[PDB]
């Protein structure tokens, strides 16, 4: 029982970390067989990020530009190119500790393990979602570019997520592992923002079928909704539509307690209408959005607390 | 705004 | 930037974890150097978690009584005794993998890492507190007992907890690594209970102060208070008393943000006496007491954002 | 309240 923010076992993420200093930068790579991704703003100087041209400042580097430390290791740089807005380094050894590796690009709504590294040293360990406005609600320090995001299925590491930016409301920006960015951001030093951010109804709803696996009813009621009913009253209280696909994905969960979705959706539109007042679900005081139903199914016994 |  | 419930890396624990098994019970063992530690209920069946005598069940067992699994290897017992509510189970094979470590005895108030296993297989990792009434809220499903706590000091891994049991409330109970329970808990099927819980008053401060370093001043006050006027409203709100050696502690984070200890105990006696209203601090809609001092420390910047 |  109990239900927490849970990330993957970060191992196999932790043997593929390195530093990578370029000048006076120094910043995170990850190194996989004989490549180490990393930022390619690891090229500029602070009056660079404010105008950069990186075609421009990388055609002035060589390979002995790069320094990459593996542990007390150096690894010797023998090629490098661009792609989008990351660098690839080719080194002389392959990491005997690459794990069976992908990399995905994820969707808004999903989450990820972020391990948070300064100096090529991993530090910490957290979960958290893409929001809808294509940033994470991070805790990075000077120094994280180039801490990763990941999921783990099996023995495989899912890579999706490589740490670029900061924005003004204290939110985080970066790219997967093409080094094409989630959302209209750029790495280069500008007056951009997030954009307005919206509630995952999706994750809402599956937490609250975690909240009935583990053994609360409390919040269910005797009505159902149509689809479009519910999104009238989604829309005035900043939650995402639900559409028939979300609706689908939450069968197994649905089938796992007997509460049919638009029934449990009517049960979200009380709460949203009437609150919550002094109750909590899963000791949270609000509706929480950062478990998908994957998270849920992952986490909860498959035998529901009746 | 700053890269990290 | 950001505030995030954050776990050490976990991989100089996942590489210690391996399976074991006495009879047809199933559970998770440490493994390090040619030990390994685990519950010792694994001796135990159903019938017998109810009046259990430990020193009479395994008298009954010998080495081979017991498989441990290290990945898809056998390791061979080769000597077993018990250590108050552990087995200490010796094998044949020293873990190369043993990292840097230490059993310490973690304080109700104070935080650590879990990394969840089954069958010997770590699945997740998420970081709790010890409760003043020596209980975790944790998340553990059938088969994480022997799963540990710990914290990581530069490269020594300190384990504090090993999980056995599951209260009716829903919250974990287990043991340091000498084998001895934190509270009055005892490992058979009985009627035991977690008793009253308190709110961790040190950690609520701690975070309040991390609120500010990150920039925020919302709920500080023009007043200040004695010691023992704060605990008169302390008490009544259920929080633990505040003592000299907690506003000890708080003298780094008190340097930090140029707020005086008992300057900080007035602006919380006035969050417990007025509420927080619609308001949030560090995104929270609730007071949080889940990190420590050092805990704030370690993840905030050093620089506070004036 | 069950060992686990």
């Amino acid at each position: 029982s109990g239900f927490r923010k849970m990330a993957f076992p970060s191992g196999k993420v932790e043997g593929c970390m390195v530093q990578v200093t370029c000048g006076t930068t120094t910043l995170n790579g990850l190194w996989l067989d004989d490549t180490v991704y990393c930022p390619r703003h690891v090229i500029c100087t602070a009056e660079d990020m404010l105008n950069p041209n990186y075609e421009d400042l990388l055609i002035r580097k060589s390979n002995h530009s790069f320094l990459v430390q593996a542990g007390n290791v150096q690894l010797r740089v023998i090629g490098h190119s661009m792609q989008n807005c990351l660098l690839r380094l080719k080194v002389d050894t392959s990491n005997p500790k690459t794990p069976k590796y992908k990399f995905v690009r994820i969707q808004p709504g999903q989450t990820f393990s972020v391990l948070a590294c300064y100096n090529g040293s991993p530090s910490g360990v957290y979960q958290c979602a893409m929001r809808p406005n294509h940033t994470i609600k991070g805790s990075f320090l000077n120094g994280s570019c180039g801490s990763v995001g990941f999921n783990i299925d099996y023995d495989c590491v899912s890579f999706c997520y490589m740490h670029h930016m900061e924005l003004p409301t204290g939110v985080h920006a970066g790219t997967d592992l093409e080094g094409k960015f989630y959302g209209p951001f750029v790495d280069r030093q500008t007056a951009q923002a997030a954009g307005t951010d919206t509630t995952i109804t999706l994750n809402v709803l599956a937490w609250l079928y975690a909240a009935v696996i583990n053994g609360d009813r409390w919040f269910l009621n005797r009505f159902t909704t149509t689809l479009n009913d519910f999104n009238l009253v989604a829309m005035k209280y900043n939650y995402e539509p639900l559409t028939q696909d979300h609706v689908d994905i939450l069968g197994p969960l649905s089938a796992q307690t007997g509460i049919a979705v638009l029934d449990m959706c009517a049960a979200l539109k009380e709460l949203l209408q009437n609150g919550m007042n002094g109750r909590t679900i899963l000791g949270s005081t609000i509706l929480e959005d950062e478990f998908t139903p994957f998270d849920v199914v992952r986490q909860c016994s498959g035998v529901t607390f009746q | 705004l700053a890269a990290x």
